[PDB]
């Protein structure tokens, strides 16, 4: 797998290559007007994200099936740590979108959301006060995907993600950390994947009652709710 | 068949 | 504090032997299965665990210098995570077997659960080819207790620290099995991408057994109408 | 809370 073969400067490249743009998406309250925004703005995101993950090293040695799982497993994960690591620069606030900043008072108006919300936020502040990098963000994105759903059902994937953490440390060591502050700085973003996973099992939830609660929701985003059943 | 398969297929 | 002032192997000693006990059921197998009466048994079981999990807690270097009402928000947040990966961590010697007592031997055969059956089977076989070890388990499992559910919240930075702290117990155990940094700096992410796995078992679990409550049919202990109810 | 004084005890 030519993912393998790449050097941690060429890995962080393609990452940085294959990223997704940052889309556009009116002050949302209730659920029709955020939900209606939100399922939008996910819908042409997965479009892209979809194009970004074939051109994550190594995803692409993958079977069509695989892929499939994939995605469908992290899919939501991959939207909300985007759209954390968007918000960090607005603190208590999530960027959605340049024309769209929510704050928790807009999530308080959708029963069941303003969880979600503050724990977006929480991880955002998080983000924040590590002084998250850019490079180090892709790197977590694809740890997600190959990682979210490779339980779920090898050698290649678990590879792969050895690889990404060799590009990890190859970039705190390059922005001038020490040895013991590597493998601290590597725990604390790995530590707070645990929280991206449950902030995307709670969400999935939401959705399942915001879909029987009958917002239309496109065919992809029903396709990819039904997976998490 | 899915939607997904299309996409990623292309 | 004194967690805060411990070496690697003294913190892996309090650890090791702040370890709860290997409980059975009440398995009998002279007796007729049941989905609601094979339930009975994994919630009486969790239930008395729950006690012993409460007491290990305490032990955890760091968790009693928190207030009451953080150290319940972790437990709440963590029990089913810990219970789980206790669960995991027993069955490592039994491929395509969960070992929830000495006397309660599953396999993917038996239940209505399979789905989460077999995302636990997968955990265990994992933890069998990455060869993990005890010393390494038990620090897996007290930062699930402090990270799963991670004005005054300088507790929030207190977490932290210990975090920090138990982080360099690992990488200083695999060092000292002679593990080169970058096999080390490997393991840990390893180690790490897993705890991502037992959330979502845990999720998916929680969800689970709030039907089998609203389903009126198993009988769930005070207690874990409780904790569950924290999920909710 | 069962929990809160189980901690406590
Ligand atoms: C709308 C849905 C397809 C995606 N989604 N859902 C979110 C939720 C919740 F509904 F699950 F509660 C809470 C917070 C954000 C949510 C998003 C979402 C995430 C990132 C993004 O770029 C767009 C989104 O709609
Ligand atoms: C019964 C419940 C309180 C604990 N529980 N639940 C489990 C499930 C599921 F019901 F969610 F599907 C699947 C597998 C294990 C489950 C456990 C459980 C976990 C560890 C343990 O030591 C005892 C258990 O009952």
């Amino acid at each position: 797998s030519l993912a393998l073969s790449l050097t941690a400067d060429q890995m962080v490249s393609a990452l940085l290559d294959a990223e997704p743009p940052i889309l556009y998406s009116t002050r949302p309250f209730s659920e029709a007007s955020m939900m209606g925004l939100l399922t939008n703005l996910a819908d042409r995101e997965l479009v892209h994200m979809i194009n970004w993950a074939k051109r994550v090293p190594g995803f692409v040695d993958l079977t069509l099936h695989d892929q499939v799982h994939l995605l469908e497993c992290a899919w939501l994960e991959i939207l909300m740590i985007g759209l954390v690591w968007r918000s960090m620069e607005h603190p208590g606030k999530l960027l959605f979108a340049p024309n769209l900043l929510l704050d928790r008072n807009q999530g308080k108006c959708v029963e069941g959301m303003v969880e979600i919300f503050d724990m977006l936020l929480a991880t955002s502040s998080r983000f924040r006060m590590m002084n998250l990098q850019g490079e180090e963000f892709v790197c977590l994105k694809s740890i997600i995907l190959l990682n979210s759903g490779v339980y779920t059902f090898k050698d290649h994937i678990h590879r792969v993600l050895d690889k990404i953490t060799d590009t990890l440390i190859h970039l705190m060591a390059k922005a001038g950390l020490t040895l013991q502050q590597q493998h601290q700085r590597l725990a604390q973003l790995l530590l707070i994947l645990s929280h991206i996973r449950h902030m995307s099992n709670k969400g999935m939830e939401h959705l399942y009652s915001m879909k029987c609660k009958n917002v239309p929701l496109s065919d992809l985003l029903l396709e990819m709710l039904d997976a998490h059943r | 068949h899915k939607i997904l398969h299309r996409l990623l297929q292309d």
